[PDB]
């Protein structure tokens, strides 16, 4: 009934996509130590 | 004509979730970039080689005090291309001199611009007036006077705010000890502005609410609405009636009183843009001249202007060394400014 | 509505969470060996906690050239041992 | 028809220009001595020892200030918290050195402020609409029991409270600023975007409003002409400017229902405004902003700046140079 | 920059021998130190009395010399004032005054030993930003 | 579900709890979970600050509330308030946790098993809002529990064990309260006191005696008026001042709440008395003249004359006078001079400050005493850094005196809201337009026009 690659679609994952990747990178620095 | 000038022109209106349309060429890239050199920059780049600083998650910094910070006094006002004769390509020395502050800063100004297309080609779409347009130049003075004209007014890029939470509350301090920006009154009718539309919002959202038609049944007011309804949903006689008694005077048009609510916050902002650009070539509201002469001549005479200046010279002598690293201040501590025993 | 299949029928269909039961942690630990491998030090040039400053030196490494940064910035990097 | 129930029905009555009231029954005379003496004060009481080292003030204008410099310069820090009325001068020469004024001002003021907001209440009964309005006068009430009373109390002076002129309350800010770091702390920061986000909102509900106004009128007149006071029927199309907002955003970004639109209106700065209140009040008690100067430390213990450390460069310059006659001892405890 | 082993090697005594401490020395000097002491000597001064610091120079200088590592230990058990000529131990934290000092009753000889490492070290880490004071912040 | 959405019951979710309102049997069992709440904290904050205890360190230093309290009752502690028995402490909070599982139990029956409204099922235990003679019976019970509650911490004081006691001769103990103040113009005199500097109202109490014989007073009191209103209804000039509904009562209640919140954040603030320093850290009038006195001791040590030392303002560096004469402590604690404590009141003569006692007698546990509340003055930052807001990080510090008055200041105010709230709302319910204005009858348009 609906299509599953729209604008919408797009717009959602440019933002997501990065979002994940950052917020793993992160959790990675809090166990780095000096 | 059905050119394809014509069918591109159909396909970025179409009625979507999120609405394109040939604003949206600029606004999306220079948007998403602006935001994404944000959050690339606070989350993996320092400010070491530029400010002496760390600035970064990486580097062990929260929320409040990542930043993006400004370039190295020493670049001037260079555009810092990634392909500029600076950074030469190089994407590594590109980061650490600094280059993503232009990126944000140049990216987000063309944003800017763009939201406010948006904002003519959606109201032209709709068949409406362009009003909230027009409201929004005030955040775009905001935005071009302290983020663009103030550092070119300057020696460089170093002294225009660095994008972070503590970077700006620094901004706000510099602005006190160096420029006495709290006696501009420029800045007053800016926060005149910002205060009562700040006022405003919260009188007219609390009037609404409490002048309502009984038009349910039920505890909860918010049901008993219809926004195709042809009347309104509060009684703008009852509300005239109890400010006039409160306060005296009360709105009559609500025409006015909308427009109004537009004017309030807008002026506001664009009067203390106009201060801002002053700051550019430190044509400050310091000083009031004949407050000095008589205070230079009598020791006895105090105001709370010249208790301010007290402040703003400790300002100045204890934060500028670490504040501006490339000037090389060396003030050894029996020159520093101090009371008894602090 | 514009057409697009709404969020809350796609984010409680089993076809959605198939597909993102994996893509979601997939781009968490690619982020996480980003860090752990050390290659965002790297690619953005951000000292590492033992690369702020030589062992006895107390002085930044600040940029004072416009057009020669590059060198100068590659030259506090040599110093470092 | 006894004298009282007449009194009672004067005070009381929807039909006074001014709404009396029992509330303003002790709001008129109050703010009317906080208004004479504030005046008076203002143009000409001569200067005032704030700090309690012998070293006084001018806040008047016939002494040396202008609009922009002149204050009425809060009481004596000899006097701490203790209530000092005029009888309790031995003249008013006494009572004007060591500022007595201020005192019977904010005293005077609270209070009819205070009762300014029941007399909200008061008369909103008196018509038959709902109550709430002087809820959202808390938000301002309360900032003003903050640097008048609340704070003095916690720092034990009347001498720290903030002075009633334009310079003096920058001189309150700076101070604060060097004492508590108040940038630093969440609820100035929820202040500042009760008070940003407040002034956003008043200009997009004033955007959105005007640019769907029903034509009504012809170019040569004001579009104002086209809503007449009292009438039945909306002045503008919610309808247009929500399909013209939600385009802007996406739909669901915006209100299509004018009751909870306005009520977030009236939430956003009220609750903003809250957290700014109380931060000064919790501030009061030396709960003070976030503190990560040398934080953040490398491999071998040097010290790495962030712009926290640069702050608290500014925020030293502050505090040693502040009262720099009025510290005996190296730490300023209050 | 890193802790080296050179970092940590501080005066054992006034004849010159000096001893290496570990990172994990050093380290829970450092929290022994807060746990103790920083409530007066944070940074290296002394904010009950502001004219006595802990920089290696000012230790150095006082009867008998303190800027080893057997002179702060037994600093600890026994303080004087800085010319010698008085025992302050009814006023200032030690060994000796555990009773009316509580938090001095669950340190050990090798706690002492730790923290005066702690207080020999900082300075060669931190330089004048050691006993200076605000100035330096 | 008997008016358990917004169509039977006209609330919204988001007002969900207003749907209890008529509902006794619920309106019961919320109230009964909820006080388990209360209790489970109690326990369960208990033995998570005892597992965090450790003796040796003040109580000040460890981010304790609950364990001082204990401590001021008298359980747990010695002379100077050393800590020589923990196994009070777990107790109190074992007790508190295991009570809070019976009152989970009945609130949990209540709210979801039992019957919805309890008028059907018992007339003693069902009520109608409205009912005046029923309402004031209720509220009759609960003053003669509180003034049993009251009499329990006389009973404390004067027969099983007593109270920690600052002010003791000989640096603080537990004593037993023999003689409390039964005088009615001494406890009663409190409450006329100003509440202004030098006065302070009732969080001037100094001294056990007077504690203890308040809560005497406060006993009697509550049971006697307990008594009074089961055995009455409201007078005709009460029945006309006040609105009769649930609304109306928890408007009040949240004024009295709020009322009491202010006046906590007060009393943990100025009082050392109920709220010992040995336990709570010093109070910021404290840690400022604690500095005062701290460099007095070290430069008359060093010779100086400490009396006739003149600073550069012209008043005196150490010693100067108040507006009425008394001497005190210079530079900025001035303003402080209304502090009393145990460790500065043997250098106090009829004058105040005495210079010969100064010069003479000063013990080296008051020098003691000073330097550690100078140094735990009562400031912090929020992510717990003592010391001024430009100190560096290093001291893991911020006083439970600001931890407790922060607390209760916004706890008190939000409540000021609530009633401002509650009352409005109660008032127009009662009076029928809480929901809007009718617009067939709207008021303003049958009042003659202003102008
Ligand atoms: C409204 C809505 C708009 C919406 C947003 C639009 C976004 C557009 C983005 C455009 C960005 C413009 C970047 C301009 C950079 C710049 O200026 O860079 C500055 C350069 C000049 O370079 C500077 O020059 C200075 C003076 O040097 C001169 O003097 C020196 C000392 O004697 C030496 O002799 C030296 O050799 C000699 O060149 C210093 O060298 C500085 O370090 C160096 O940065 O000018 C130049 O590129 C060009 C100068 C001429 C054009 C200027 C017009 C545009 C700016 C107007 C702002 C007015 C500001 C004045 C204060 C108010
Ligand atoms: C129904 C409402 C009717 C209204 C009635 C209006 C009548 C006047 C209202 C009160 C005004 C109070 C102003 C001064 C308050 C103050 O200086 O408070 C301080 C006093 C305590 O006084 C202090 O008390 C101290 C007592 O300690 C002494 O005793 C101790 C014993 O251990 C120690 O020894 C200590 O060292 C020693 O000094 C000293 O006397 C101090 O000098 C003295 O300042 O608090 C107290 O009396 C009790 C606390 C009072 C409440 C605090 C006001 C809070 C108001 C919040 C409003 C928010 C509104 C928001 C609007 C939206
Ligand atoms: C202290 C907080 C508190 C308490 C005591 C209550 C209590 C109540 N609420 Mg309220 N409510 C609250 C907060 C609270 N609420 C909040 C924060 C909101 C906003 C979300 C609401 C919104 C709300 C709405 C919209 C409604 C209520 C209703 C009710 C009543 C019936 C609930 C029911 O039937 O659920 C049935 C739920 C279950 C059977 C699921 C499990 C429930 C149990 C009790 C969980 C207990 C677990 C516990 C660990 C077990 C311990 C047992 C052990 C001691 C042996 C009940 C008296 C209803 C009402 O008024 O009815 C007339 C109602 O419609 N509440
Ligand atoms: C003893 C205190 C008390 C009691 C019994 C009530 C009872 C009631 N209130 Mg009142 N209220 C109170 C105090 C109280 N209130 C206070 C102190 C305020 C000022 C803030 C209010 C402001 C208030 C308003 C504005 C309204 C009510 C309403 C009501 C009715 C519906 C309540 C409901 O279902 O909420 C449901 C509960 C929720 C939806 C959850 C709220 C979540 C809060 C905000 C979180 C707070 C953050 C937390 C403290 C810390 C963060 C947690 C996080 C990190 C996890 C009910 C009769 C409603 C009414 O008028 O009905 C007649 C209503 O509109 N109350
Ligand atoms: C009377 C209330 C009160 C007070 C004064 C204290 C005080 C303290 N607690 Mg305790 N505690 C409390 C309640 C309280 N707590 C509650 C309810 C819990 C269960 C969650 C705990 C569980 C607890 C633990 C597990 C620990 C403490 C600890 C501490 C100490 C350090 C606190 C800290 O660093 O905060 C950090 C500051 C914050 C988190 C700021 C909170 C900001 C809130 C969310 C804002 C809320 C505003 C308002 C309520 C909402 C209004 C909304 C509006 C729309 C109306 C300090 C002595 C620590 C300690 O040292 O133990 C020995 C510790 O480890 N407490
Ligand atoms: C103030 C709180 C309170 C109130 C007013 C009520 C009231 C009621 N309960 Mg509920 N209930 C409560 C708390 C409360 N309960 C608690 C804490 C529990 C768990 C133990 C229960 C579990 C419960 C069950 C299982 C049942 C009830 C029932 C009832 C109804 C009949 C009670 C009766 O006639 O007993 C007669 C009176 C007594 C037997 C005297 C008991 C004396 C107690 C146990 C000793 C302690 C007294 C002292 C004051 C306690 C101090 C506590 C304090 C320290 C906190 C009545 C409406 C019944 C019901 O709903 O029928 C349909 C029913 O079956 N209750
Ligand atoms: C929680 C406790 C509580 C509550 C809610 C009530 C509630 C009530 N009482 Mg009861 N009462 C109580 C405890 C309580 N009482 C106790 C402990 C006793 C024994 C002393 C009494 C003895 C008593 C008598 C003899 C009478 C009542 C009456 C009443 C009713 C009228 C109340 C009224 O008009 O007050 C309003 C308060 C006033 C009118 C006082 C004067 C107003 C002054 C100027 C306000 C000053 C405020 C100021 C801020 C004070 C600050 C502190 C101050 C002390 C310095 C009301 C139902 C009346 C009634 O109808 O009985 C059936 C009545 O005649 N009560
Ligand atoms: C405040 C209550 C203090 C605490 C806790 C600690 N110290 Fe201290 N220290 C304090 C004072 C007032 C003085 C001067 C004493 C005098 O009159 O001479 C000192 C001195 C020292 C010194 C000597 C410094 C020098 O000679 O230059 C040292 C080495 C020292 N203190 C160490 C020390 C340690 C290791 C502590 C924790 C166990 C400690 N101090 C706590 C005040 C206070
Ligand atoms: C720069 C650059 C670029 C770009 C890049 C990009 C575009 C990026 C993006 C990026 C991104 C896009 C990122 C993101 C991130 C995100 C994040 C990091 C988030 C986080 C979040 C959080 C953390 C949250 C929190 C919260 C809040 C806020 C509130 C609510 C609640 C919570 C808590 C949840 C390029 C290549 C072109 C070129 C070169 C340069
Ligand atoms: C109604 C309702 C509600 C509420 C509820 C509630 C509120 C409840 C409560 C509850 C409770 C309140 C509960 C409690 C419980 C408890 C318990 C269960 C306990 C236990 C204990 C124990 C087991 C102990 C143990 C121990 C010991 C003994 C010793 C020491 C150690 C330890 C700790 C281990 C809600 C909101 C959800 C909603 C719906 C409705
Ligand atoms: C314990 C103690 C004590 C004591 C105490 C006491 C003895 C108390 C009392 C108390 C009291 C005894 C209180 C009272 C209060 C009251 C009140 C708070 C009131 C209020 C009122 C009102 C609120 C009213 C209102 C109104 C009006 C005015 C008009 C008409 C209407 C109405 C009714 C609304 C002492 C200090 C010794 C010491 C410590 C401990
Ligand atoms: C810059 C864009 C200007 C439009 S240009 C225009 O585009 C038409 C498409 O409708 C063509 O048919 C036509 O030949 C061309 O000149
Ligand atoms: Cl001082």
């Amino acid at each position: 009934s609906y299509p599953i690659f729209t604008v919408r679609w797009v717009a959602v994952h440019t933002l997501a996509v990065p979002t994940i990747f950052f917020l793993g990178a992160i959790a990675a620095m809090q166990f780095i130590q000096r | 004509e059905r050119g394809w000038f014509d069918i591109l022109d159909d396909w970025l209106k179409r009625d979507r979730f999120v609405f394109v349309g040939w604003s949206g060429i600029l606004l999306f890239p220079c948007a998403y970039l602006a935001l994404g050199g944000w959050l690339t920059g606070t989350t993996f780049v320092t400010s070491w080689y530029t400010h002496g600083l760390a600035s970064s998650y990486l580097e062990g910094c929260n929320f409040l005090t990542v930043a993006v910070s400004t370039p190295a006094n020493s670049m001037g006002h260079s555009l810092l291309l990634l392909w500029g004769p600076e950074a030469q390509g190089d994407f590594t020395r590109w980061c650490q001199l600094g280059g993503l502050w232009t990126f944000i800063a140049l990216h987000g100004a063309f944003g800017l611009i763009g939201f406010m297309l948006r904002q003519f080609e959606i109201a032209r779409l709709v068949g409406v007036r362009p009003y909230n347009a027009i409201a929004f130049s005030a955040p775009i003075a905001v935005f071009v006077s302290v983020f663009l004209i103030y550092p070119l007014g300057q020696s460089s890029w170093f002294f225009a705010p660095s994008f972070g939470v503590a970077a700006i509350f620094r901004f706000l301090l510099f602005f006190q000890g160096f420029h006495n920006w709290t006696l501009n009154p420029f800045h007053m009718m800016g926060v005149a502005g910002v205060l009562g539309g700040a006022l405003l919002c919260a009188i007219h959202g609390a009037t609404v609410e409490n002048t309502l038609f009984q038009d349910g049944e039920g505890a909860s007011t918010f049901r008993a609405f219809n926004p195709t309804q042809a009347e309104e949903t509060y009684s703008m006689v009852t509300a005239n009636r109890f400010w006039s008694q409160i306060f005296g005077i009360a709105f009559s048009n609500k025409r006015w009183l909308h427009f109004f609510m537009l004017f309030v916050p807008v002026t506001g902002l664009w009067m203390s843009a106009i201060g801002v650009v002053g700051l550019a070539l430190n044509l400050r509201s310091y000083d009031f001249i004949s407050q000095e002469i008589r205070a230079a001549e009598d020791p006895e005479f105090e105001t709370f202007y010249t208790k301010n200046l007290l402040l703003n010279e400790g300002i100045r002598a204890w934060m500028a060394p670490q504040d501006q690293p490339h000037e090389n201040f060396v003030f050894p501590e029996e020159v520093l400014p101090r009371g008894n025993a602090l | 509505t514009t057409g697009e299949r709404p969020f809350s029928d796609i984010i409680t269909s089993v076809r959605y969470w198939v597909i993102h039961s994996i893509t979601i942690p997939a781009l968490f630990i690619a982020g996480w060996l980003f860090v752990s491998t050390g290659l965002a030090y790297d690619v953005f040039g951000t000292p590492r906690p033992d690369s702020y400053y030589a062992q006895e030196q107390r002085s930044i490494p600040l940029v004072t050239d416009r057009f020669e940064a590059k060198q100068q910035v590659e030259t506090f990097l040599e110093q470092l041992k | 028809a006894n004298l009282w129930e007449r009194f009672c029905n004067w005070v009381t009555s929807t039909d006074n220009r001014l709404y009396v009231g029992w509330f303003g029954v002790i709001m008129i005379p109050t703010l009317l001595a906080a208004t004479i003496c504030f005046v008076i004060a203002f143009i000409a009481a001569p200067p005032v020892d704030i700090d309690g080292i012998r070293e006084p003030v001018s806040g008047s204008l016939l002494y040396g200030n202008n609009i922009i410099t002149g204050a009425v310069v809060p009481s004596s820090n000899a006097i701490g918290l203790h209530f000092y009325p005029i009888w309790e001068a031995a003249s008013l020469d006494e009572w004007l050195y060591n500022g007595g004024p201020y005192q019977l001002i904010i005293f005077h003021f609270l209070l009819g402020a205070s009762c300014y907001m029941g007399r909200q209440w008061e008369l909103s009964y008196r018509l038959g609409m709902r109550p709430w309005i002087c809820v959202a006068y808390s938000a301002p009430l309360a900032s003003a029991f903050a640097v008048f009373l609340i704070y003095p109390i916690g720092q034990g002076s009347f001498s720290d409270g903030m002075p009633l002129g334009i310079s003096g309350t920058f001189n309150f800010m700076i101070v604060f600023q060097a004492e508590h770091n108040i940038l630093m702390h969440p609820f100035h920061q929820l202040g500042v975007a009760g008070v940003f986000g407040g002034a956003l909102f008043c200009a997009m509900h004033g955007s959105l409003v005007t640019s769907s106004l029903i034509r009504e009128t012809t170019e040569t007149e004001s579009a104002n002409y086209g809503y007449k006071f009292g009438q039945e029927e909306e002045t503008y199309n919610i309808v247009a400017a929500h399909g013209y907002f939600g385009r802007l955003i996406f739909q669901y970004a915006s209100f299509n229902n004018s009751r909870s639109l306005h009520f977030f209106l009236a939430a956003w700065p009220v609750v903003g405004v809250w957290f700014a209140a109380l931060g000064i009040s919790t501030m009061a008690f030396n709960l003070n902003g976030f503190n990560f100067n040398h934080s953040v430390i490398d491999a071998k213990g040097n010290v790495i700046n962030t712009w926290a450390d640069i702050i608290n460069r500014a925020n030293l310059g502050m505090e040693v140079m502040h009262e720099r006659n009025a510290h005996n001892f190296p730490l300023d405890l209050a | 920059a890193e802790l080296t082993p050179e970092v940590l090697t501080v005066p054992l005594n006034s004849e010159g021998k000096t001893i290496t401490l570990t990172e994990k020395q050093y380290l829970e000097g450092k929290r022994l130190f807060q746990y103790a002491c920083a409530s007066c000597h944070v940074g290296g001064i002394t904010k009950t009395n502001p004219s006595l610091d802990l920089r290696t120079e000012t230790l150095a200088l006082a009867t008998p010399p303190r800027d080893n590592i057997e002179g702060l230990v037994d600093y600890m058990k026994n303080p004087t004032t800085y010319d010698g000529e008085q025992e302050i131990a009814e006023v200032h934290p030690s060994l000796r005054s555990a009773d009316i000092f509580p938090k001095m009753r669950n340190l050990t000889e090798k706690d002492l030993v730790a923290i005066a490492g702690h207080i020999l070290v900082e300075p060669k880490i931190l330089g004048d930003k050691w006993g200076g004071g605000k100035v330096y912040y | 579900a008997t008016n358990r959405d917004q169509e039977s019951s006209g609330f919204a979710w988001w007002a969900g709890n207003a749907r209890l309102i008529n509902l006794s049997g619920k309106l019961l069992g919320a109230h009964v979970a909820h006080a388990g709440l209360i209790v489970f904290w109690a326990g369960a904050m208990t033995l998570f600050e005892l597992a965090h205890f450790i003796p040796e360190k003040p109580m000040y230093e460890q981010g304790l509330i609950l364990i001082p309290h204990i401590a001021t009752l008298g359980w747990g502690v010695g002379p100077g308030g050393e800590v020589v028995d923990t196994f009070p402490f777990f107790v109190v909070g074992v007790v508190h946790l295991i009570s809070s599982a019976v009152l989970g139990f009945g609130g949990v029956y209540h709210a979801i098993r039992g019957p919805e409204t309890l008028e059907e099922y018992s007339s003693f235990f069902g009520y109608d809002w409205k009912d005046k003679n029923k309402m004031t019976t209720i509220l009759g019970f609960h003053l003669i529990v509180l003034g049993i509650g009251a009499l329990l911490l006389v009973a404390k004081a004067m027969f099983f064990g007593g109270l920690y006691d600052t002010w003791a001769p000989g640096g603080g103990d537990v004593r037993v309260i023999t003689n409390p103040t039964l005088d009615p113009r001494v406890i009663f005199g409190y409450l006329l006191k100003s509440p202004f500097g030098g006065e302070g109202w009732i969080v001037s109490v100094n001294n056990l005696e007077d504690v203890v014989g308040g809560h005497i007073w406060i006993g009697l009191i509550c049971i006697a008026g307990g008594i009074w209103h089961i055995l009455t209804t409201p007078f005709g000039w009460a029945r006309r001042a006040f609105i009769w509904s649930g609304e109306a009562y928890l408007s009040y209640s949240l004024g009295a709440l709020s009322m009491m919140g202010f006046i906590a954040t007060c009393f943990v603030w100025f009082n050392n008395t109920v709220y010992p320093s040995e336990f709570y850290g010093p109070t910021g009038p404290e840690a400022s003249q604690a500095q005062a006195m701290t460099f007095l001791i070290r430069d008359q040590k060093l010779g100086a004359n400490v009396g006739s030392a003149q600073g550069p303002t012209g008043l005196g560096k150490y010693l100067m006078r108040s507006p009425t004469g008394e001497i005190i402590f210079g530079g900025e604690t001035m303003r402080f001079w209304d502090f009393r404590g145990p460790w500065l009141e043997p250098l106090r003569g009829p004058n105040g400050l005495d210079l010969n006692k100064i010069k003479n007698d000063i013990q080296p546990w008051q020098e003691r005493r000073a330097a550690e509340y100078m140094t735990h003055a009562p400031l912090g930052s929020l992510n717990s850094v003592g010391g001024v807001a430009t100190e560096i990080n290093s001291v893991n510090f911020v006083s439970p005196r600001s931890w407790l008055a922060t607390s209760h200041f916004v706890l008190a105010f939000f409540f000021l809201v609530g009633h401002l709230w509650h009352a409005g709302r109660a008032r127009a319910a009662a009076a029928g337009f809480e929901k809007g204005i009718d617009r067939e009858s709207e008021p303003v348009l049958s009042m003659p026009s202003l102008d």
